[PDB]
């Protein structure tokens, strides 16, 4: 069943395991037109089990002659004469005399190997073409096909990703010309959807191949969508093996009934994570931009900087569609940005006017411009966060997006649930959920006091004056205040801090912009610095330099160099988002209303019940002290 | 007392040791840490 993979695994070893030569070469080919149509098709997988019956075989054994022929002293002059072929056009070809190199150890290793792969692939060429093409030790085996299925399951799931992921850090690495209309088509790809996954894939099979072809690591891609292409395949033949539907089912197989994921422990486990499906993509994506600010510091960041801002002020239903737009707004900006990176590969012998429209300033400080707003300049050298990020973000935009075009939605908190009162995991939860209003919501607002900034001070007026009069607000369910009160928290802690976090570039891009607006004698930037010592001030990023001037100026000025919003700010907004679109409904209420009668309840009752058992204590420690004393007096 | 083999003024000590922290740049904090160094070791010793 799996010796072809050992034989595949050979061919490619022995083509690529030394010096490139064109035997090397056409057989790496051979391999590549080999993959490319299993690619296309399993009727094209009957007929390569046909090809290799007739191929590849042949022609490495008629090499392995001709090499051995060649060997031979003095039949080489005879065939250059009568062909009149030059010597380096032979070492090209790959046909050298070893002899008269004196290296006797090159002889065996190709000696060996190509009638190794020759003899094993005849072996699996009249073997496996039959079986193959026509279709408590009991408790460990039970065990291991159990954990194969879910992995199996897991793989199917989660590899269509993955050969993304797999594909876009190698590009990010390097960036070179053979590259650039391979990531377009990228962008082409998850743009759409699975209808012409087999299509674009061909697309990638066609491209990557050709690039290798420019070379004379990216096998581990090869390999990586060939496998993507194997599941696919055996997937399907699985199902069909066992009379199962051939539709590709998004939800593997419904154990807790979804939305009786309570069940239990490995119960929930899954859907709890598998049916993250809404949690998943809404919160984490407003989560991934998020954790994105920080990758970019720029003023390309600035653009999505307002576009979550679009979505935390408003519901869901509100503005559905426009989000959809924004999708696509994205799906866009990733290739011509990289069009942009890239710009001329080796080199080019033009000029820039947008340089020219800046003079009479400072030439760091364009330098830095060009950094910010992120476009070309010859010869720098970019990280490649910034192409990580867009990906992910990009990613879960289009899964939300799949979740949104499956379904959508056609005065109070709609939304509302039933009580049983705990169960570990939600014993856990709903405990953990008791106090989160509290502590956990509220620790990232401390990270903020940490924050160090003035407009930390901003959160902390605020927060102090919060935690006096919400916990009572909280506790008695205010009539005609709920919605009232909950829209003072959006304006409160969800309006702050996006609006505190707005400038958090564009007023460190400020500070990085034309070298100086402060630092000479008398009156003016000693105020302009009160300010200037907590507002402007770090402008920091990992790619600047200074000149003297601002270099005596920022001596005076005494910045700390640690403002980054990373820290304390972006942590804080996930977090109040994360909570947003979920408090807002379900059990909240429920605990709310729970919170108001029990006042009342334990007020005025269990007070006198402590009373009584307080004296129900001092008797019985009264009556045991008695009985000591006459015990150790009897 | 004499100019072949004589004592250091506090002047200069005050000199020196103002010298020693301002060397540094406001980025780079190695260059914090070994003006931190430099100065500590400088000021273990009296003028005497």
């Amino acid at each position: 069943v799996y010796f072809i993979f050992v034989v595949s695994v050979v061919l490619l070893v022995v083509s690529t395991c030394f010096a490139p030569n064109f035997y090397n070469i056409l057989f790496f080919a051979l391999w590549a037109l080999n993959l490319i149509y299993l690619k296309f098709s399993f009727r094209l997988y009957r007929g390569l089990a046909y090809a290799f019956w007739l191929t590849l075989t042949f022609y490495t054994s008629i090499v392995i002659i001709a090499l051995y022929i060649y060997q031979f002293p003095g039949v080489s002059q005879w065939i250059i004469r009568n062909t009149s072929l030059s010597q380096e056009w032979l070492n090209a070809i790959g046909l050298v005399d070893f002899r008269a190199i004196g290296e006797s150890g090159a002889l065996f290793l190709q000696l060996l190997a190509p009638i190794a792969l020759f003899v094993v692939t005849m072996l699996q060429l009249k073997f496996f073409h039959g079986p193959w093409s026509r279709a408590l030790v009991k408790k460990l085996h039970k065990l291991a096909n159990q954990t194969i299925e879910l992995l199996w399951r897991f793989f199917e799931v989660h590899i269509s990703k993955i050969v993304f992921v797999i594909i876009a850090i190698f590009i990010a690495n390097n960036i070179n010309a053979l590259y650039i209309p391979l990531v377009i088509l990228l962008s082409l790809a998850i743009c759409l959807p699975s209808a012409a996954d087999g299509i674009f894939s061909l697309f990638m099979c066609a491209y990557l191949f050709l690039v290798a072809l420019s070379k004379m690591g990216v096998i581990v891609s090869i390999i990586a969508l060939a496998f993507q292409s194997i599941v696919i395949y055996r997937q399907r033949h699985y199902r069909a093996s066992l009379g199962l539907p051939e539709s590709m089912r998004a939800k593997v197989f419904p154990d807790f009934h979804h939305s009786h994921f309570d069940r239990s422990l490995k119960n929930a486990i899954q859907f709890l994570i598998d049916y993250g499906f809404y949690k998943f993509g809404l919160e984490i994506t407003m989560i991934a931009i998020g954790i994105d600010i920080f990758n970019r510091m720029d003023a390309l960041a600035a653009i999505q900087c307002f576009w979550l801002v679009l979505f935390a002020l408003n519901k869901r239903v509100f503005v559905r569609r426009i989000w959809v737009f924004y999708v696509i707004y994205m799906a866009i900006l990733y290739p011509l940005q990289f069009f942009s990176y890239v710009g001329l590969p080796p080199d080019s012998c033009i000029e820039y006017p947008w340089s020219y429209w800046i003079p009479s300033y400072s030439d760091d400080a364009r330098f830095n411009l060009s950094y910010l707003l992120n476009l070309s300049i010859y010869g720098v050298n970019w990280p490649s966060a910034y192409l990580i990020g867009d990906f992910f973000v990009l990613l879960l935009a289009s899964c939300q997006l799949a979740v949104f075009r499956r379904e959508g939605e056609d005065e109070n908190p709609q939304y509302d649930f039933i009580d049983t009162k705990k169960s570990y995991v939600d014993y856990f939860k709903s405990f953990v959920f008791h106090y989160g209003h509290w502590i956990t919501l509220m620790s990232t607002l401390a990270a903020g006091i940490a924050g160090t900034s003035l407009f930390a001070l901003g959160y902390i007026i605020f927060t102090l004056t919060m935690l006096w009069s919400g916990n009572n607000l909280y506790v008695m369910n205010s009539t005609l205040r709920s919605f009232e009160h909950t829209l003072k928290r959006w304006n409160a802690l969800l309006g702050y801090t996006l609006f505190t976090i707005t400038m958090k570039v564009c007023l460190q891009i400020f500070g990085c912009v034309f070298l100086s607006w402060f630092d000479q004698s008398g009156g003016w930037g000693k105020t302009l610095c009160i300010v200037r010592q907590l507002f402007s001030i770090t402008c920091v990023n990992n790619e600047c330099h200074v000149l003297k001037e601002l270099e005596d100026f920022s001596k005076a000025c005494a910045v700390e160099t640690k403002e980054g919003n990373i820290g304390f700010d972006v942590i804080a907004l996930s977090f109040l988002v994360f909570q947003i679109r979920i408090f807002h409904s379900w059990y909240f209420q429920h605990c709310m209303v729970e919170y108001r009668s029990e006042v009342i309840l334990a007020n005025r009752g269990a007070v006198l019940k402590n009373q009584l058992i307080e004296k129900e204590m001092k008797e019985q420690n009264e009556q045991q002290k008695a009985k000591f004393n006459d015990i150790r007096r009897r | 007392d004499n100019a072949e083999l004589g004592m250091i003024k506090p002047d200069q000590l005050a000199s020196l040791n103002q010298a020693l922290t301002d060397s540094y740049t406001t980025r780079d904090t190695n260059s914090i840490l070994r003006s931190r160094m430099s100065v500590s070791y400088l000021k273990g010793y009296t003028y005497e």
